[PDB]
């Protein structure tokens, strides 16, 4: 009855997913044929059909073939539902008026139909999660198109949208500026919880605790699975102190309008290492507050904790993550808001973390720190420099004007942003009276 | 009075007046025309004649006046 | 307050709630009738002449020999109806239809009781009077009538079970209302009477069948 | 007797292929029948399993 | 015959009521399956006070459990003594609480809250003389802060002369597995102070240091901070259930414990309580009992009574045992400590002393004070209440839901207004 | 009904747009675009 | 005890004949030979055969089929192929001459060379007979031979078993791409004087199950064989709850009496569920909610006009498999709460039900093995456009008598025509006449 249901759009959502769901398949058990070798801990992301066929409950949907043609063409080739994996022919060329506006109102329609028909198998869908990439069409444009129908449609829900913003220095696109400024609305009014990622902070969590000295995207897909697995612990699994997807939104976003947490996973180390460490609940709890574990590159020795929810997964007993906690309540270089007294939701599974044949070690315990900072205005900014300075020289925007978007939506996607940061920055100040 | 003279201050009396989009969607809203399920997705808005359409793709047969109207 | 037999009905002091209201004793929605439709088009013989005398319906045709087929039965539908210009034609034609007769009344029997089920299944009380007095003119007009409505006494009879006890208390004081005839549970009685006395051989078994009260006559 | 699982028991099992031999008795709904022979596919799916 | 509906509202509550009917089994003599193996007839003789009897000697608890979640509860049913409930009180839903006051009484709490009130009608009048209702919750969160709430006003409706007892664990300060704990923890003591007859305040800390310091134990689970609030509802409700003198049932501890009628918010205490190291330097007797339970750290709410003064008290004793030294316990720590009790009410301790020791155990003791110590507790929450309400911060859910900006200010004037007694009884 | 006081033409106009936040993260960000920038240092001078 | 007789009329029909029968054949459990598996079981065994078959008291199972053409090349097919022993050579009949898609040459001129003899074959049929269920004609409303010989045996078998049901299957003229040019003609010609004559007539048009196979069963190239394949299914799931036992078995009479409102309104929509396609098979639940839903979607109907575009009057779903009633009758009010599902307002009751316990079987080829299927034949007013449609058609070519010599000298009159395109608009009125809401 818990069930949720994914939707990868783009490249990133389409490999990021691959990641997933190989590690989905390891936990409950289902094997990559359907079948699960020799008890309803699987309803939320695999529907089963009589005869242990355990199928998924997502819709990989990329613009262009290939990236989902290798998951159709791969090891997990007979497990997701030929139609579920949604592909066109045309990418949108990093344009998000290609995704949103030309190649995208042509398989818009299809998507909605496969989510229905997996969102009317479920007989409680308590959210969807969904993976895109703001950077290219199928990244922001289609996720702007999809989440504007969805919300219409599948509307007293959920939206829990996973991302991976522009970093704050690499990026890979010259048109990146341009498309993240423009899936604003996507992300502040047309979602729930919008978990932001970074290449460049993963990439440092990778050269720096799992030792590998040149990461590659599967590594950091991974990094993102397990971050997932932890939210959706407390909905398969069973724990003491368990949380919903609804309940970690209510001891979070706190105004309506600030929705946009970070996260940081906990014992990233890899096997050597984790031979010299005791990763005690106090080292895990320790180790997430630290601006480095961080996921996005933004110090948080510059914002106001607003509200962190830390959620366990293994040998932790209540008592010390309740002395953890306090311990972290003592240092003052992590100040909160004096908005937020009791500043944590504390939530405990049980299965310990699953293991993939890779690299992040095999713990007894590990915790995921949603937190909602007021440091994630230097993102918002950072991007908002870049947009600015070519927006001025009208650069590399004959291309969206030439698929739709009239000019007029750059300048108010600019104004939103702007609005945003206001909101971010100014909440964490102290009380004038 | 402390409350009322702190409540109504301004940089939180906004942020707690505007409400977004999906927030107005869960406040115990009530939307009659809408799909409750792919009979309904296929059936009330298709746009699509099976007497006058002929020989079109899966992602054909449904084309919704929401598809093919403007944003917002 | 408790709803039904619930657990909630046997509450020490539990107030009950009744059940609905019933459609027996209230009146029913009326419908339009084909003497509305007939009379605007206008195909029937009659005229009121409108006399000082009383209301007359003057007729055009012979009255003897008009059809009685689709003339009788379909003035039996009038008495469905309230509204002036329409209530005297169905009266004064129904019940001089049935003064002049004889032979021809009989086969038409099987086809007006549906008019008068319809005429009785509303419940206003001056239009079940005045079907009443069409019924006991009926059963008196002419022969074997009544030999051909005893196979018919048990669908026009339940409406006349309802309002049999709906006498008039009024104590020593006397009812100065017996020259309009309208007391329909008198009426009731006086249609069954009729009916027992003007119905043949055997028609005390189908009459206490429908009403179930009844002290026989003729014994 | 019509297509449904036949009962074995009091307790209510149905019977299996793992109990029905060549010339066996086999009790159902009050009646014993004694089954004597079977054909080649039978044979092959029995000394199969 | 006099007899208890014992509910649960929550997670905290189910798993507290789990481990009540767990040790109350123990202490009857009912094993999992419903049957009696026992030693004594005294056990039998009230049985008829928390189990209804069925075919074949079935004793099932009279006990309706909620929850919006059907997960605690599928955890009480797979739980040792879980197959002894009966499956259609077990009233559940498909949703999810979301920690919300306004979602667990203004929302699918009150569209399950009329099928809860079936069955609880159901065993309330499976009966001859009912005494009253135990309703076990969390203050703090969704459907036990909720919806335990609304099943107290509706029950105080439908019955309005038989005792409710209300065990509620109070949001704790040193830590917190939930953020809008002030807000749920408000809305509930609004309800909790028109309404019940006796509410129990359990904090969690006061049970870790009794966990940690008292028994010593190394790794306090949750169920070993269960135990003490199982045992407590043992203590209280014993002389109601097993033989003895100065029986003092529930209205009595009510009348020897409620002066006023708003002030009838307690602090329990069990107090054979003593660690495996320290468990054979022990001299058992009444005056280590008196001692345990007015030494001020055994206390099962996170109040120090040497802040405020004592109204009240109440003492259940249990076992085999001479008044005199009870009397003379009772009367001493009254003449030593003269400025801790009020001097408006002689001689504000009582005794109940029943015969039969629970399991395990030959004398025990439980501790009942209505002390002025709440009023830290309930100005705490208000002051965090006041911080995070200040802002309307977490505030939208509940308006968009259905709360009004005016109740969770008239539910912090009648807050602030129940500490206003309590303080000026502390100074007179 | 209608009135004469309604065929009047209103003179509201939109009250002019305040000006965007400039963020108090600018400087910071500017800064940190001119780190790490040496001008012709591996291609070199032509 | 309860048989068919089935006659295919036509190369359409000898060919829908061709795949029925294959899959009878080997859904009963009979090789191609004519008998029966020695060393294999069968599907259970009992007297499920009769309908279709006849023992000659040897073991060889005869069917009861008149494959009749008037053009060889057709019936030389079956005569020479896997099937070749299984037919009573008697009962394969073939004239010399082709009826080159004329209604003359199949109804009034050639004719009359093979009616006789057909006419006793089905008499020899019906004698070996306990109780006569009906005859199943399978025929187009295109070629000379479909539309003229079916005519001519419509009339012939009114008058010898006038009391007995005969349900007609079909192929109804495609809209917009269509094989040849005097379609119109044949059709309004054989529909005219079949409309007083078929009980009950499915059509079902060749465009919908192109469209079926390339958007549902994922084939870019399908052909007459997958098609007729698709239709065997159908008139299986129609004629198989008189063969096995089912928890509402549902018989043609009560087919005719729960479909037909009016006797000239029996032309029913078929369309079928689980037309999937093995590897998207097993993904699925194919719940009875689904394949209930998907009959009344209107993309797997099997005739090219709307279910939207009109008004349901009566639909008769048959369930196969592992079917509860209690999950049919919840798809069933999930669908009557549906606003754009639209009944009339004189049929409160619109769903005639019919559930057995045999599952589909599958022929080698295109459709999966699903243990839930359903045909829904849905009697509604949405075939208005559809007849509408040829009517124009018609009247674009008559209105120049256009390849209207052709028919006329070969002993045809010319009113014929102007008689038979009167009957469809009289058709046309009596569809909106039943069809509009009631006021009075
Ligand atoms: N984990 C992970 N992240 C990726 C992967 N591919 C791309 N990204 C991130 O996504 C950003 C842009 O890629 P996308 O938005 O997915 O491009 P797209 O959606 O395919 O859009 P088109 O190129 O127009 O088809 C890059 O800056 C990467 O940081 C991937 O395979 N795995
Ligand atoms: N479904 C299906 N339809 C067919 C098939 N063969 C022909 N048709 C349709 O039937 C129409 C004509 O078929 P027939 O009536 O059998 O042709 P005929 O009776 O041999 O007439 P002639 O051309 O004069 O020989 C064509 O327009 C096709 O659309 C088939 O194998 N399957
Ligand atoms: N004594 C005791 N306290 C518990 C137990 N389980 C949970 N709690 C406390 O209950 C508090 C909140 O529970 P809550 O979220 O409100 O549960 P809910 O009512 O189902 O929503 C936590 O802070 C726990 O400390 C238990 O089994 N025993």
């Amino acid at each position: 009855q818990r069930e949720c249901i994914s939707v990868h759009v783009g490249q990133a959502g389409v490999q990021i997913g691959n990641a997933c769901w190989e590690l989905y398949c390891l936990e409950h058990g289902i094997q990559p044929d359907g079948q699960m070798p020799s008890d309803d801990s699987f309803n939320t992301f695999f529907s089963e059909t009589g005869a242990g066929k355990h199928v998924p409950r997502a819709v990989f949907v990329d613009l262009e073939p290939t990236v989902i043609d290798e998951v159709r063409t791969g090891t997990y080739r007979q497990l997701f539902h030929p139609e579920q994996l949604i592909t066109g022919k045309e990418d949108a060329a990093n344009n998000y008026a290609r995704g949103h506006y030309t190649i995208g109102k042509e398989l818009i329609d299809l998507v909605l139909d496969r989510i229905r028909k997996l969102a009317d198998q479920c007989t409680g869908l308590q959210g969807f999660l969904i993976f895109h990439s703001f950077g290219g069409g199928t990244g922001s444009g289609f996720t702007s198109l999809l989440m504007e129908r969805l919300s219409v449609d599948y509307g007293k829900k959920s939206k829990l949208e996973f991302s991976i913003y522009p970093a704050p220095q690499v990026s890979t696109a010259v048109v990146e500026p341009y498309n993240s400024i423009l899936t604003t609305h996507t992300t502040l009014e047309h979602s729930d919880c919008a978990f932001m990622v970074d290449n460049e902070a993963i990439y440092d969590i990778c050269r720096r605790n799992l030792d590998i000295e040149r990461p590659t995207y599967t590594n950091l897909n991974r990094l993102i699975s397990q971050i997932v697995s932890s939210i959706t612990a407390s909905l398969r699994f069973d724990g003491a102190l368990n949380v919903d997807l609804t309940e970690f939104q209510t001891n979070l976003v706190p105004y309506p309008r600030i929705h946009f947490p970070l996260a940081t996973y906990a014992p990233v180390i890899s096997a050597e290492k984790a031979y010299h460490e005791q990763l005690s609940v106090a080292e895990i709890t320790n180790a997430c507050f630290e601006p480095a574990n961080q996921m996005v590159k933004c110090d948080p020795r510059h914002g106001k904790y607003m509200a962190c929810c830390l959620l366990y997964r293994g040998d932790v007993v209540p008592k010390d993550v309740n002395a953890a906690i306090a311990a972290i309540k003592t240092k003052r270089s992590i100040q909160f808001v004096d908005w937020c007294p009791t500043g944590f939701k504390v939530g405990i599974n049980y299965q310990p973390p699953t293991v993939v044949p890779g690299d992040l070690a095999k713990v007894q315990r590990a915790v995921c720190m949603l937190s909602n900072t007021t440091a994630i205005a230097e993102a918002w900014a950072r991007l908002d420099h870049k947009f600015d300075l070519m927006y001025a020289k009208r650069a590399f925007v004959h291309w969206y004007v030439g698929e739709g978007m009239e000019e007029g939506e750059f300048s108010e996607a600019r104004e939103d942003m702007a609005a945003l940061e206001k909101d971010y920055e100014e909440v964490g100040m102290d009380s004038v009276e | 009075n402390p409350t009322h003279l702190a409540q109504q201050q301004e940089p939180w009396c906004r942020l707690s007046s505007t409400a977004t989009i999906t927030s107005m969607r869960r406040d115990a809203c009530f939307f009659d025309p809408e799909i409750p399920k792919d009979d309904l997705d296929f059936r009330l808005s298709a746009l699509y004649n099976h007497h006058s359409g002929t020989f079109k793709n899966k992602s054909e047969i449904l084309i919704h006046q929401e598809t093919i109207q403007d944003t917002h | 307050v408790s709803e039904g037999f619930t657990v909630k009905a046997m509450m020490k002091n539990s107030v009950v709630r009744g059940p609905p209201t019933a459609g027996a004793f209230k009146e029913r929605p009326t419908k339009p009738t084909a003497f509305r439709k007939f009379y605007e088009r206008g195909d029937f013989p009659i005229a009121l002449e409108h006399d000082s005398k009383g209301n007359k319906i003057a007729w055009k045709v012979e009255i003897e020999k008009l059809d009685y087929h689709h003339y009788l039965p379909l003035f039996f539908d009038g008495l469905c109806e309230m509204t002036f210009p329409y209530e005297f034609f169905a009266r004064q034609g129904i019940h001089d239809m049935l003064e002049h007769g004889g032979n021809k009344i009989l086969p038409v029997i099987p086809q007006l009781i549906i008019p008068i089920k319809n005429a009785l299944n509303l419940r206003n009380r001056q239009v079940i009077c005045v079907t009443l007095k069409v019924l006991q003119h009926l059963v008196v007009s002419a022969e074997m009538v009544g030999e051909a409505l005893v196979p018919y006494y048990r669908q026009i009879l339940p409406i006349l079970n309802i309002f049999k006890n709906m006498n008039v208390n009024s104590g020593d004081g006397i009812d100065y209302s017996q020259q309009k005839r309208e007391n329909i549970g008198d009426l009731i009685q006086e249609t069954l009477e009729a009916f027992e006395r003007y119905g043949g051989e055997d028609a005390f078994i189908n009459i206490k069948y429908m009403v179930p009260t009844y002290e026989s006559c003729l014994l | 007797i019509k297509r449904q699982r036949l009962p074995k028991n009091d307790r209510g099992d149905h019977y299996h292929w793992k109990d029905l031999n060549r010339g066996i008795n086999i009790t159902i709904y009050g009646r014993t029948f004694r089954i004597v022979n079977c054909d080649k596919f039978t044979q092959v799916f029995l000394e199969s399993q | 015959m006099r007899e208890i509906v014992h509910l649960q509202a929550g997670q905290c509550g189910n798993q507290i009521g789990a481990k009540f009917w767990e040790v109350i089994s123990d202490e009857h003599g009912i094993d999992p399956t419903g049957t009696y193996h026992g030693d004594s007839d005294l056990q039998l003789e009230r049985i008829n006070v928390y189990y209804n009897e069925a075919t074949g000697g079935k004793y099932v608890p009279r006990a309706v459990l909620v929850d919006l979640e059907p997960g605690t509860m599928d955890s009480v049913r797979s739980g040792p003594f879980g197959q002894i409930f009966r499956p259609d009180n077990f009233v559940f839903g498909q949703s999810g609480a979301g920690n919300n006051w306004a979602k667990g009484h203004y929302t699918e709490g009150a569209e399950l809250v009329d099928s809860v009130l079936d069955v609880v009608r159901k065993e309330a009048e499976s009966c001859d003389c009912l005494q009253g209702f135990q309703l076990t919750h969390s203050l703090g969160g969704g459907t036990g802060s909720g919806m335990g709430t609304l099943l107290i006003s509706k029950i105080r409706e439908e019955y309005p002369d038989r005792i409710m007892n209300t065990f509620s664990v109070v949001p704790s300060p040193k830590v917190s597995d939930t953020v809008v704990e002030p807000y749920n923890a408000t809305l509930s003591v609004h309800q909790l102070v028109e309404n019940t007859d006796e509410t129990y305040c359990i904090d969690n800390e006061a049970l870790y240091d009794i966990c940690f310091r008292t028994l010593k134990l190394t790794t306090p689970t949750y169920g070993d901070l269960n135990h003490l609030v199982s045992a407590t509802m043992s203590g209280v409700t014993t002389c109601l259930r097993f033989p003895g003198q100065l029986n003092a049932d529930l209205r009595k501890l009510a009348v020897n414990m409620v002066p006023f009628p708003r002030l009838h918010f307690f602090m329990p205490g069990f107090a054979p309580l003593t660690s495996r190291g320290s468990q054979q330097y022990r001299a058992l007797t009444v005056p280590e009992l008196t001692q345990q339970m007015f030494d001020a750290k055994n206390m099962m709410a996170a109040c120090d009574p040497r802040h405020g003064r004592y109204l009240t008290v109440a003492a259940v004793f249990r076992g085999r045992m001479s008044m005199k030294e009870v009397d003379e316990q009772m009367l001493n720590v009254q003449n030593k400590n003269s400025s801790y009790f009020v001097e408006w009410i002689p001689n504000n301790v009582k005794t109940a002393v029943c015969d039969i020791p629970p399991r395990g155990l030959k004398m025990s003791a439980t501790f009942i004070g209505n002390s002025t110590a709440i009023q830290e507790l309930f100005k705490r929450i208000s002051e965090q209440f006041t911080a995070m309400f200040r802002r309307k911060a977490f505030l939208h859910w509940y308006t968009g839901e259905g709360m009004d900006e005016m109740e969770f200010t008239e539910a912090e004037s009648n807050m602030n207004d129940l500490g206003n007694p309590v303080v000026t009884r502390g100074a007179c | 009904s209608e009135s004469i006081y309604n065929l009047i033409p209103s003179d509201w106009k939109e009250p002019p747009q305040p000006p965007r936040y400039i963020s108090i993260f600018k400087a910071t960000v500017k800064d940190d675009m001119q780190k790490f920038k040496t001008a012709m240092k591996t291609m070199g001078p032509a």
